[PDB]
């Protein structure tokens, strides 16, 4: 709204990384203090520094907060293994008559080497046909990273309806797995000759087909 | 002190919610509290802050007179009420604490935070789920291993927990996340690695647990006779 | 008459019982006629083939099973009796045949794409050599431009 935060920021593990908070002259350049919060994806945010002058207990000294007039700056020295979160700029806004947060910056590099994906295609069972629906499953496992596109074809035209993709999750062996569902009905399930999945992972395309009849 | 908040809650677009904020210990009846909301896709917004010792409401101008806050002095907790739910209500609330200080700035700060209430609202409410057992085909097996599992389709709401033989087997198991369907349903799957020499001696049963709906359906997997 | 059968997307007698062709087939097949060497007068029956199989087979798999295929519901214990026939059968190659039954030497060259660096691949081709003109060249140590 009134506060605009950078979407992200690039840095190196060992150099100085800084961020800037820019707003209006009635909320941060007005004279009010700012507060910086860390939004870890999975735990509730805590307090890092208030007023840019006092260090709260349990917070390391490596975080530095400064106020360059109408803009606020946060500086860090060294990228450790817990900065994979979001940084927000929060201050009291007189026009909004309340506290408004910033946009949020992402500090995360990809760092994902390649791997060889494997796909499994399973036709629906007999008991699923009487449920007045046809759920086509399409499971992909043992791939890295978890960014695989999913395409459906019926040997004559691509399918652009009912296509879904789930977010992959980490496995026990630091791998990723995902599944794809397609919502059809047994009316035209038996009419077509065959159904398949087409996926592409860094140019590696594999095709698996099944025969209902 | 520490503040613990309730778990996930599901409601309807046009109903009322009931979220509680309790504090373990003291210093809850002397300092002002507030509510902070985080939503995936946008920033964090602040609806209003309530003094518990005086019982005086203090909201923001961006929010209309629809929500209400009450605070309790005996058992030292606060209640959340929100009526006429809308499509963007699917987010998480936080129960914050306000600590004042002295200085030129004098900005509102949230030192202490709660756990969080993930309130998701949509259509396609809770109903009895259906399980579809799957068996590997003859052409799908080439080595000494086979893949089999159980499917949970048309279930509501999150979260759900599955087990294999009531936790007897846990090697090679994997759980898949849900996905937002167009009509408002969810779908997950769970497959396990089974050697091909154990497809006719012992059986595997899939257990589904749905605590909001209190349903537990036991399903049996059978190999296909044709292929 | 079976060279048309080496293709992805059909069912027959040889392409499903000896060597299945998958849909993701980037293969490169070569066949030709050499009937003057692999065939001889009097009947050349050295090469065999499989005609009967219990079910289908995964592509890129070799089947060397010599077990007698059973058609009936009773065991035969390896006899040439009823409801049992030997799946491997002889050829009918002859150098005096026509064109649709001659011995053809067919080979398939397929490629593999994995997470490995290139091992067997075409090197850089030898282009034409030009002289007495301002051209650009690089002989292993410098990108030099000149005549």
């Amino acid at each position: 709204s009134v506060l605009t935060q950078p979407p992200s920021v690039s840095g190196a593990p060992g150099q100085r990384v800084t961020i800037s908070c820019t707003g209006s002259s009635s909320n941060i350049g007005a004279g009010y203090d700012v507060h910086w919060y860390q939004q870890l994806p999975g735990t509730a945010p805590k307090l890092l520094i208030y007023g840019n002058s006092n260090r709260p207990s349990g917070v390391p000294d490596r975080f530095s907060g400064s106020k360059s007039g109408t803009s606020a700056s946060l500086a860090i020295t060294g990228l450790q293994a817990e900065d994979e979160a979001d940084y927000y700029c929060q201050s009291y806004d007189s026009s909004l008559s309340g506290s408004v947060f910033g946009g949020g910056t992402k500090l995360t590099v990809l760092g994902q080497p390649k791997a060889a994906p494997s796909v499994t295609l399973f036709p629906p069972s007999s008991e699923e046909l009487q449920a007045n629906k046809a759920t086509l499953v399409c499971l992909i496992s043992d791939f890295y990273p978890g960014a695989v596109t999913v395409a459906w074809k019926a040997d004559s035209s691509p399918v652009k309806a009912g296509v879904e993709t789930t977010t992959p999750s980490k496995q026990s062996n630091n791998k990723y797995a995902a599944s794809s569902y397609l919502s059809l009905t047994p009316e035209q399930w038996k009419s077509h000759r065959s159904y398949s999945c087409q996926v592409t992972h860094e140019g590696s395309t594999v095709e698996k087909t099944v025969a209902p009849t | 002190v520490q503040l613990v908040e309730s778990g996930a809650e599901v409601k309807k677009p046009g109903s009322s919610v009931k979220v509680s904020c309790k504090a373990s210990g003291g210093t809850f009846s002397s300092y002002a509290i507030s509510w902070v909301r985080q939503a995936p896709g946008q920033g964090l917004e602040w609806m209003g802050g309530i003094i518990p010792i005086l019982g005086i409401a203090n909201y923001a101008q961006k929010f209309q007179g629809r929500v209400t806050i009450t605070a309790d002095k005996s058992t030292s907790t606060a209640y959340m009420e929100l009526s006429s739910l809308r499509s963007e209500d699917t987010a998480v609330y936080y129960c914050a604490r306000e600590n004042g200080y002295s200085g030129y700035g004098a900005a509102a700060n949230f030192d202490l935070w709660g756990r969080g209430t993930l309130v998701t609202v949509s259509s396609a409410s809770t109903k009895g789920p259906s399980v579809f057992p799957l068996a590997p085909s003859s052409k799908s097996t080439s080595g000494g291993t086979a893949a089999l599992g159980c499917l949970v389709k048309d279930y509501f709401p999150e979260p759900v927990t599955v087990s294999w033989n009531s936790g007897a087997l846990t090697s090679g198991v994997h759980t898949f996340p849900a996905v937002l369907q167009s009509s408002g349903l969810y779908s997950l799957s769970s497959v396990v690695t089974v050697p091909s020499s154990s497809l006719g001696t012992q059986t595997y049963i899939c257990n589904v647990n749905h605590k909001p709906s209190n349903t537990k359906v036991d399903k049996k997997v059978e190999p296909k006779s044709c292929d | 008459d079976e060279v048309r059968q080496i293709a992805p997307g059909q069912t027959g007698k040889i392409a499903d019982y000896n060597y299945k062709l998958p849909d993701d087939f980037t293969g490169c097949v070569i066949a030709w006629n050499s009937n003057n060497l692999d065939s001889k007068v009097g009947g050349n029956y050295n090469y065999l083939y499989r005609l009967f199989r219990k079910s289908n087979l995964k592509p890129f798999e070799r089947d060397i099973s010599t077990e007698i295929y059973q058609a009936g519901s009773t065991p035969c214990n390896g006899v040439e009796g009823f409801n049992c026939y030997f799946p491997l059968q002889s050829y009918g190659f002859q150098p005096t045949n026509g064109v649709g039954y001659q011995p053809y030497r067919v080979v398939v060259l397929s490629f593999e794409l994995l997470h490995a660096p290139a091992t067997v691949c075409g090197p850089k081709k030898s282009t034409n050599l030009v002289k007495n003109k301002c051209v650009n060249f690089n002989f292993n140590g410098l990108t030099g431009t000149g005549v």
